[PDB]
């Protein structure tokens, strides 16, 4: 049974950095993709990053491509998503997917939240 | 121009049936679309792809009440024989790979309460 658990948030300011973390379990890490998906408080769900197998690509939406960095560590089992300069928008639920196959996010995390205060 | 319509939130009576809509945008009309539930509290899970010709295949846990169909630019998730557990919000997503650059975009989903 798969498991994915997210850690790292928190209430911080605009401006600041925070790293997340997703431990994962209940399969083979290294033989998927990973991704990054948050709920911002209104409901409305974004896609936030995406990383490949080994870690050899990556790509993120405009909106954050530039201030987010999503990055693995395969011998740990851990995904992470260092975001940058955050911003009162970056307020969220972040979430760890693991896709199967054509589907993107058929494994969710529990998520952890993120609140930016300003 | 990619986005993605939803029905308006209903309430459906146990033992009913319903149908939501995902309206795709006009110029992907032949978009292959994702379904997920949430429920109140909980990690959104996933429920199903569908396509353009209505064919689909369903998540884990997912009950055979669940069904799926199309209709042009439309994608339908039918519930049937509505239960208590099935009180969630329901949201599409597509993917698409347009300047060679991965996009998503999900709809505002809707709420379905029983």
């Amino acid at each position: 049974q798969v498991q994915l658990q997210e850690s790292g948030g928190g209430l911080v300011q605009p401006g600041g950095s925070l790293k997340l973390s997703c431990a994962a379990s209940g399969f083979t890490f290294r033989d998927y993709y990973m991704y990054w998906v948050r709920q911002t408080p209104e409901k409305r769900l974004e896609w936030v990053a995406f990383i490949s197998n080994g870690g050899g690509s990556t790509y993120y939406p405009d909106t954050v491509k530039g201030r987010f960095t999503i990055s693995r560590d395969n011998a740990k089992n851990t995904l992470y998503l260092q975001m940058s300069r955050l911003k009162s928008e970056d307020t969220a639920m972040y979430y760890c997917a693991r896709g199967r196959g054509y589907v993107w996010f058929a494994y969710w995390g529990q998520g952890t939240t993120v609140t930016v205060s300003s | 121009q990619l986005v993605l319509t939803q029905s308006s939130s209903a309430s459906f009576s146990l033992g009913a049936s319903a149908k939501l809509t995902c309206t795709l945008s006009s110029q992907h009309s032949t978009y292959t679309i994702e379904w997920y539930q949430q429920q109140p509290l909980k990690p959104p899970k996933y429920v199903m792809e569908l396509k353009k010709d209505g064919s689909h295949s369903t998540g884990d846990g997912i009950p055979d009440r669940f069904s799926g169909s199309s209709s042009g630019a439309d994608r339908y998730l039918s519930i049937s024989n509505i239960q208590p557990e099935d009180e969630a919000i329901y949201i599409c997503g597509v993917g698409d790979t347009i300047k060679e650059q991965f996009v998503y975009v999900f709809g505002g989903g809707t709420k379905v309460t029983v």
